[PDB]
RNA sequence: UCUCGAGCCCUAGACAGCCGGGAGGUGAGCUUAGAAGCAGCUACCCUCUAAGAAAAGCGUAACAGCUUACCGGCCGAGGUU
């Protein structure tokens, strides 16, 4: 259904590609709120009951691409 | 006497309070 | 094939076998027309949960598909190094 994570990130992030090596090369950032929204768009694709966990799922694809948070 | 089997029995008993053998074990308590 | 010894596992059910489950984000990101566990490079994180790898071996043009891990059941006594 609703589009994938990789993209929903590259939008609010403002970038197109990732980093050859994540956590080492922080390509983009994402406010906590920004991650709260994405988590809301994927409510159907995710298994989590609370929004808290849904985040941990999304907040798991970013840092693995150089997408720090604030 | 594995520690994970002990933590389980307690974990199970904590849900009943609020592996088949482990369930029985818990129920027996 | 006989005998002696050591370590570890086991009726909170061991070893093997058989049955059932092996799931979602997501077909990870990169490279690439394409690559989705499995060409190569890097990373290898969290949800549900009794389990289930960013996938150990085959398989495909790439999917699909078949299985290992891992969990549960049946069974019931020694098993393994």
């Amino acid at each position: 259904g609703v589009p994938p994570t990789a993209e929903l990130i590259k939008d609010e992030a403002g970038f197109e590609t990732g980093s050859g090596e994540p956590q080492e090369d922080f390509v983009a950032d994402l406010s906590v709120d920004q991650v709260k929204q994405i988590a809301e768009q994927k409510h159907p694709d995710l298994l989590s009951y609370d929004l808290t966990n849904a985040a941990k799922e999304v907040v798991g694809t970013c840092t693995s691409l150089g997408v720090t948070i604030e | 006497i594995p520690e994970w089997k002990q933590e389980e029995v307690d974990a199970i008993v904590e849900m009943i309070e609020s592996r088949n053998t482990l369930l029985e074990r818990a129920l027996d308590d």
